[PDB]
RNA sequence: GGUGAAAUUCUUGGAUUUAUUGAAGACUAACUACUGCGAAAGCAUUUGCCAAGGACGUUUUCAUUAAUCAAGAACGAAAGUUAGGGGAUCGAAGAUGAUCAGAUACCGUCGUAGUCUUAACCAUAAACUAUGCCGACUAGGGAUCGGGUGGUGUUUUUUUAAUGACCCACUCGGCACCUUACGAGAAAUCAAAGUCUUUGGGUUCUGGGGGGAGUAUGGUCGCAAGGCUGAAACUUAAAGGAAUU
């Protein structure tokens, strides 16, 4: 259900004579009998786990934390890493660039693998017959295959109904609607094709 | 065309100088004559009051009217005001540029333009690109009229330039490299560094522009304006 | 006519053609 | 002795799915299953398991890298970049 | 003894700009420029309607307080001009005549180092 | 001139017309003999064998001091490589190119200099199997090229 | 450079190839430098550390893999480490 | 026919140069077919310095001079009448 | 704000302008030249790495391994195409402002594709020096680029050694240039476009009046746009080149 490759990285527990298994989300490079060092005071090499806080400014990582003991938030898809901006020295906060990118401030004590996610480049071959897509859904969820609303009846979906296949209202709904006219857009500032800049 | 707007106000006195008041600037004990001038500002209020609005500029002087002279002409000295004391807001040293006459006075053609820049640190933690020029020059007895070099007496000199920058930089607080760089003895050192490659003339530093300031430190501003 | 403008016309009209070809063959 | 002049490897799917996405998928599917070399040993043993896993025979190390890829471009930019930032940051 | 500010005369064609500032350059006095003097739209530029401007710039920064500036004569810079205006060299004779004493003249006309692209296409400006 | 290139610079040796010389010299031929198959032993190819004999000792060429050339007397002692020396250092001028264009393969001023070095080697090769000093089945692998310059 | 006096030292001198060999020659102490690439598992390098250290002989480093050893040797192969028998005719025992 | 040895101008060993653009009607012309006019015109207009010398603070001595380089067209430099047409024997003239 | 003049458009919601910064992409002025390199296209910030190349110096080596080229192969401006990233200026289309009898043209303001880059295609140009490549000879003059040689030459550090940078003389390869016309050409002009009716150094390609026509068809390459090869029927007595008045 996940296109990224997962790395079991077992640890020492520092207050019991154990040994205790950590799954992290294998980033590119990652190689089996690795030593990872995830800390404060450990080195930039690919797959550390250090803070934000601690590390110089256009820094690439992954599974970032929102918050600090979150233990994985942001970046885990594969092909998808965070880039490190700034950093405040006075009330400690940390700039980054999503992949989405969409601007954010998380703390100076959330921590992040280093690395690029592994798989990346997933979505770059087309499905080409129906059974590999079936395939994929099947081990996510039940949204496969999918029917559109404009060729159901009028009681089924508000878009269908009529002799026609036409939706007949507008298909941007807005943001304030209750559940049941949320079928289309969902405030859409815009609509049509995004020729030019995003203007992000 | 006073006549000719339709559309003044779409949405349907008092002279604002009556609420401003003069303020005194001054400068660091580097340049000699402080008396650097005055500047308005709006009259201290319970909102946003002077000194807020006054602790961040940067007024820019020539550093012939610092020094008294005028062999400095050419040289204009940026200071940032960034603390006041009750009507003589204090400044400090922000960078310093080679004005557009100068500049583009001894950039002539046939003659080599040789140019470098450095990223150094300063003992008080003052991050500083400086940039320096320097011309080739037509040495006497020459009749041949491009005094050109061969682009590798350019490489050479410039790693001369970029190591004699350091070296006189990195050692060196940011008010000892102020009062080193107006008797400009760092050209002095250029030309003793780079004669056995190409004569070279007009040697200069060009910009000496900040990038990162350090901690605020009251304690040294008021070392500098004694 | 201009050489570019008299290439372009034969050009148009030569796509022209290929595509009244196109439905026969 | 050539069987297929430019289908190459997606004979396959034989004349469906249109031409562009059979050239697409080529393209994708002749580097999922080329044969790569550990950097471990040197040996041209690396072959490609499960989405973005690829493990060997031999020396048996296995690498997380790209879907169809044993090293990403991009990957491989970032590791250059992040290289380049340790030594600046460590000198 | 006497108190500077600066001019910032912006020459252009079409337009000039006469615009007063004190020596930190965030207070300003006395923008008035040469579009307000001329009623025909094509001598805001002229040197006839820069001396008007100016005799008002140097009277509003009299009553101000400010005696003598400093002058820093522009164009438009950019990628588009790069030569003054035909009535900058008119605004900063007008101010100097009306008592107001001048110096240290600058040039901080904005020169690229070849950044972006000039508007007109690789035919120019055909009329 | 210049096979591969557009250059016209002439620039060679002027051999005197002395065919016996250079007179002031007093040593043997034996003793020039004797080393040059010292250096031969030691990995050096004809031309550096010819270059450090010319600065160093008083030999000017070894044909006028000796009866024979130095590839000549380094066959008959037995220290001819298998290959000739040419064509040698053009295979391993060319898995160089190889080697350089198998990691910066955006480099296309190599690749026409590849080609160029392929083509003056195929040409050499060629005379040289004519000539009877080569296998008449030899051939250059780019694959074994690496392991032919050993 | 070095490829050209390691292919000097294999026409030349005393040559053996692998590792199992090579521990050999360093127990019976008829081994004078020994050539490791870069590409070696770190714990057989390690130990042929050891092995060096134990019978006063000199370690170098190969910049490549097992591949680039095996052809500076000349060799169509991979070879891992390299001991050096006798030096022959060429100098690698004495410089570098 | 052939007018002139260097045909579009000084260019003969390169084959192709980066072009700038004129100053005028910003028509894009090669960097060596440009006419190039240096301006060394003082800041001021002509007189009118003894006006400013007046009232002029500091014992004056600034008198700053512009420097600028002007790149023309060929149809640019001949309208502005700058650049000349002239005859066959004064056109071999440099 | 802009134009010859205007207008669209932006302006009490502060336009334009000024001052302190930040972000994004593009680009490599001035130095920049009858200057350099590269097979051509082309290449201008600094530093590091990778391999490559011309010239020069050489009493080093091989030895005729060479020159030109059907077929065939590599590179090949801009524009265009495929799939991502990027997308600030300019800007095929398009939307308006005008001018004009008409203006979906020139001018003004916006603006998509594109302009940048990654991977794969496109094989075109006034891709021109409209002058194929190799070799030999032939009127003089100066400047300049790279290397080399000589002159107690000048300057430079420690006045004075070296080296470096300059002056003079010479040499090899260059980008080229000035004056003449033995000689050539229809002339314009040419140090080759000369050494061709005193016709012969080696080799490749192309053209046989102007249109039809680089069109039609047949092959071939390409995702397409298009590239390569490539007529005929029919029509005309003229087109075309250089100069003179």
């Amino acid at each position: 259900g996940r296109g990224a490759p997962l790395a079991k990285v077992v640890f020492r527990d520092p207050y019991k004579y154990r040994l205790r298994e950590e799954i992290f989300i294998a980033n590119e490079g990652v190689h089996t009998g690795q030593f990872i060092y995830a800390g404060k005071k450990a080195s930039l090499n690919v797959g550390n786990v250090l803070p934000l806080g601690s590390v110089p400014e256009g820094t690439i990582v992954s599974n970032v934390e929102e918050k600090p003991g979150d233990r994985g938030a942001l970046a885990r898809a594969s092909g998808n890493y965070v880039i490190i901006i700034g950093h405040n020295p006075d009330e400690n906060k940390t700039r980054v660039r999503l992949p989405s990118g969409a601007k954010k401030v998380i703390s100076s004590d959330a921590r992040g693998v280093i690395g690029v996610i592994a798989g990346g480049g997933r979505v770059d071959k087309p499905l080409l017959k129906a059974g590999r897509a079936f395939h994929k859904y099947r081990l996510k969820r039940n949204s496969w295959p999918k029917t559109r609303g404009v060729a159901m009846n009028p009681v089924d979906h508000p878009h269908g109904g009529g002799n026609h296949q036409h939706i007949g209202k507008a298909s941007t709904i807005s943001r304030g609607a209750v559940s049941g006219q949320k079928a289309g857009l969902i405030a859409a500032r815009r609509t049509g094709l995004l020729r030019g800049s995003q203007k992000t | 065309a006073v006549g000719k707007n339709k559309r003044l106000s779409k949405g349907k006195v008092v002279d604002p100088f009556t609420r401003k008041e003069w303020f005194d600037i001054k400068a660091p004990s580097t340049f000699e004559n402080r008396n650097v001038g005055k500047t308005l500002v709006n009259k201290s209020t319970g909102l946003k009051s002077a000194s807020d609005a006054l602790k961040g500029r940067v007024v820019e002087v020539c550093l012939a009217d610092l020094q008294g002279s005028e062999d400095h002409s050419f040289r204009k000295i940026k200071l940032r005001v960034d603390e006041v004391q009750g009507k003589n807001l204090l400044t400090n040293f922000h960078g310093m540029d080679f004005t557009t006459d100068k500049l583009r006075s001894m950039v002539r053609k046939w003659q080599t333009l040789i140019e470098a820049n450095v990223t150094v640190k300063t003992s008080d933690d003052y991050v500083l690109r400086i940039f320096a020029i320097a011309f080739t020059r037509k040495q006497a007895n020459q009749v041949k009229r491009h005094s050109y070099a061969q682009s590798s007496h350019i490489r050479a000199i410039r790693k001369v330039i970029s190591e004699i920058l350091t070296k006189e930089v990195q050692g060196s607080t940011l008010a000892q490299l102020t009062s080193k760089l107006i008797p400009e003895v760092i050209n002095k050192e250029i030309e003793n560094a780079t004669k056995d490659i190409f004569p070279l003339q007009n040697i200069h530093v060009r910009k000496v522009k900040l990038l990162k300031q350090p901690k605020f430190d009251v304690g040294a501003l008021m070392a500098l304006h004694g | 006519m201009r050489a570019k403008w008299r290439k372009k016309r034969t050009r148009r009209l030569k796509r022209k053609r290929r595509k009244v070809r196109a439905r026969s063959k | 002795a050539k069987r297929t002049k430019k289908v190459g490897i997606t004979g396959k799917y034989g004349v469906r799915y249109g031409s562009s996405l059979r050239r697409q998928v080529k393209k994708l599917e002749i580097q999922q299953h080329a044969r790569y070399d550990c950097s471990f040993c040197g040996k041209k043993t690396v072959k490609r398991g499960a989405a973005g896993i690829w493990t060997c025979s031999c020396c048996k190390k296995t690498v997380a890298g790209g879907a169809y890829t044993v090293s990403t471009a991009a990957a491989a930019t970032v590791r250059s970049t992040i290289r380049r930032l340790r030594e600046m940051v460590e000198a | 003894s006497q108190v500077f500010g600066v001019a910032r005369i912006y020459a252009s064609f079409n337009d000039t700009f006469v615009h007063v500032t004190d020596l930190s350059g965030k207070e300003t006095i006395a923008r008035v420029t040469g579009g307000m003097k001329v009623k025909a739209d094509r001598d805001e530029s002229s040197p006839y309607a820069a001396m008007l401007a100016a005799q008002d710039v140097a009277a509003k920064c009299k009553e101000v307080g400010i005696t003598a500036v400093h002058v820093k004569i522009r164009a438009t810079g950019g990628t588009r001009t790069k030569t003054p205006g035909p009535g900058g060299q008119a605004a900063l004779r007008a101010l100097a005549r009306s008592g107001l004493r001048i110096g240290r003249i600058e040039d901080v006309t904005p020169v690229p180092s070849d950044s972006t692209r000039k508007k007109g296409g690789r035919r120019g400006r055909r009329l | 001139g210049r096979m591969h290139s557009a250059g016209k610079g002439i620039s060679s040796s002027a051999i005197p017309y002395s065919r016996n010389a250079p007179a002031w010299f007093k040593l043997s031929s034996e003793s020039v003999i004797e080393q040059i198959v010292k250096y031969a032993r030691k990995g050096l190819t004809p031309s550096q064998i010819g270059v450090l004999l010319r600065d160093a000792h008083g030999v000017t060429q070894a044909r006028v001091i000796t009866g024979n050339k130095i590839m000549r007397i380094l066959k008959s002692n037995g220290l001819a490589p298998e290959i000739p020396e040419d064509l040698y250092y053009l295979i391993k001028k060319a898995v160089s190119v190889r080697k350089h264009l198998e990691r910066n393969r955006k480099d296309k001023d190599a690749k026409f200099r590849l080609i160029l070095i392929e083509s003056r080697i195929h040409r050499l090769a060629r005379y040289y199997r004519t000539v009877a000093v080569l296998p008449p089945n030899w051939k250059y692998e780019s694959a074994t090229a690496s392991a032919l310059v050993n | 450079s070095i490829n050209q006096k390691l292919a000097l030292v294999i026409k030349s001198g005393k040559y053996t190839l692998g590792y199992k060999s090579t521990v050999k020659s360093l127990r019976q102490g008829k081994s004078k430098l020994i050539i490791i690439a870069a590409n070696t598992p770190v714990l057989r390098k390690s130990e042929l550390e050891y092995y060096a250290m134990l019978s006063k002989t000199k370690v170098y480093y190969f910049q490549g893999g097992n591949n680039e050893l095996g052809t500076a040797v000349g060799k169509l192969f991979r070879v891992g480490v390299v001991s050096i028998l006798e030096a022959g005719d060429s100098d690698i025992l004495t410089t570098l | 026919p052939k007018k002139r040895a260097s045909n579009g101008r000084n260019k003969k060993g390169r084959g192709h140069v980066k072009p700038v653009r004129c100053v005028n009607c910003s028509k894009s012309i090669p960097k060596d077919k440009a006419i190039k006019r240096m301006a060394i015109r003082n800041i001021v207009e002509a007189a009118a310095v003894r006006d400013l010398s007046e009232a002029s603070v500091y014992p004056e001595y600034a008198l700053p001079k512009t420097y600028n380089k002007l790149h023309y067209c060929v149809s640019c430099a001949i309208h502005a009448r700058i650049v000349r047409v002239r005859s066959r024997e004064d056109r071999k003239n440099r």
